[PDB]
């Protein structure tokens, strides 16, 4: 019945004022990438940065298990791209933001499949 | 300069066959530091560009390539380094790392604990090691060989480093081992190898390019880490992040270098001379399993 909830624990410190987890390994890339979220080798565009996704996975960072019932990461092994304006926080950033099934976007940073 | 765009500055051939006497390592731009990228952390920078002189050299690049990286753990409980080898390795190299202290990886398995824990049933295509002691930065001692890890990777080499392998480790002034010089001789090329981001130190990367197994030229190695630092000395390398923003050749082509698996005695001349050419790799082609020994106590009463 009891689980720890670090996503909301992380999301209350952030707006009470904690300083974002930091550390995250932030990529030397072209930075004329395709954007997509989260690729097997840094893709970041002009206006991203590119991160090892397992320095901007909250579970892989507080060694905690992810919430999955295998386990299994969606960074880890990966690269993350997070908007430029948002790279003070990628723990942050990910966690808060989901990637769009279709074109492999973020939502609202750079997914553009709802539009007419 | 020419030299400040490039990655870096490797050993030049002539020092290699001096006779020189160790001496204190006194560097001119020790204090310097380069202008890293916005952000970027120094061990990404180094990383960066060890992997972009490793893009001029003859490494063998198989199908279903093997890496192993040893002292990958930073002080902050991540892997820069990792980061940097994964990005450069073709998508889907296996790449194995491992240190004495818990951190995080992108790596496909981590194995925390000291080097000489790892045993692996495989051989490997590159071997990549950070590892170092800050202690060993004591210049009110004599600066012998040492042993610790360098044992530990003299005898990974000879025992699982696939003929037609390559190595990268790291030394300092301080952090070296003769043994390891003398094995850079069993490779048919090799260099130490100085990141323009971190010249102020003695740091250097002795790289090995395609393993032969045997020795091809007879290295004193306590001669050759005078030789070494001979050079250092003598030539002040300007600190340099120019290379770091031009990532569009970055990618270690995947050549899909032929493996093989091969009996000693089939190892004649011409094979000798594929593998120095960075044209052959020669190892069982198995699944990769590796471990860590782990050390069993009970302290209660
Ligand atoms: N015997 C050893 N086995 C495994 N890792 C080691 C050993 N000695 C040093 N290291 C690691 O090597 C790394 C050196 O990085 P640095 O101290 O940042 O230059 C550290 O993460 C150490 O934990
Ligand atoms: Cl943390
Ligand atoms: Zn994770
Ligand atoms: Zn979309």
């Amino acid at each position: 019945a009891f689980a720890v909830d670090a996503a909301k624990a992380y999301k209350d410190y952030l707006a009470s004022g904690g300083q974002p987890i930091t550390n995250c390994v932030k990529m030397l890339c072209t930075h004329t990438g395709t954007g997509q979220a989260i690729t097997v080798t840094p893709e970041a565009n002009m206006d991203q940065e590119s991160f090892g996704g397992a320095s901007c996975c909250l579970y892989c960072r507080c060694h905690i298990d992810h919430p999955n019932p295998k386990g299994f990461c969606d960074l880890k092994g990966k690269y993350v791209q997070i908007p430029t304006t948002c790279a003070n926080d990628p723990v942050g950033f990910t966690l808060k933001n989901t990637v769009c099934t279709v074109c492999g976007m973020w939502k609202g940073y750079g997914c553009s499949c709802d539009q007419l | 300069s020419s030299q400040a765009w490039q990655p870096g500055v490797a050993m030049p051939n002539l020092y290699k066959m001096q006779r020189m006497l160790l001496e204190k390592c006194d560097l001119q731009n020790y204090g310097d530091s380069a202008t890293l990228p916005k952000g970027i952390m120094m061990n990404v920078a180094k990383y960066t560009q060890l992997c972009q002189y490793l893009n001029t050299l003859t490494l063998a690049v198989p199908y279903n390539m093997r890496v192993i990286h040893f002292g990958a753990g930073s002080d902050k409980g991540v892997a820069p380094g990792t980061a940097v080898l994964r990005q450069w390795l073709p998508t889907g190299t296996l790449l194995v790392d491992s240190d004495l202290n818990d951190f995080v990886s992108d790596a496909d398995s981590t194995l925390i604990g000291d080097c000489a824990t790892v045993h692996t049933a495989n051989k490997w295509d590159l071997i990549i090691s950070d590892m170092y002691d800050p202690k060993t930065k004591n210049v009110t001692k004599e600066n012998d060989s040492k042993e610790g890890f360098f044992t530990y990777i003299c005898g990974f080499i000879q025992q699982k480093l696939a003929l037609g392998g390559s190595v990268a480790i790291k030394i300092t002034e301080h952090s070296w081992n003769a043994d390891l010089y003398k094995l850079m001789g069993h490779f048919a090329w090799w260099t130490a190898f100085v990141t323009n981001v971190n010249a102020s130190s003695s740091e250097a990367f002795l790289i090995g390019c395609n393993y032969l197994g045997k020795p091809r030229e007879q290295i004193d190695g306590y001669v050759m880490h005078a030789n070494y630092i001979f050079w250092r000395n003598t030539n002040p390398i300007q600190l340099s992040s120019y290379s770091l923003f031009d990532m569009s050749k970055f990618p270690l082509k995947l050549r899909g270098t032929a493996v093989m698996s091969l009996k000693e005695g089939q190892i004649n001349d011409m094979i000798l001379s594929l593998l120095s050419k960075g044209r052959l790799i020669i190892r069982e082609n198995n699944r990769v399993v590796i471990s860590s020994d782990v050390l069993v106590n009970n302290e209660n009463l």
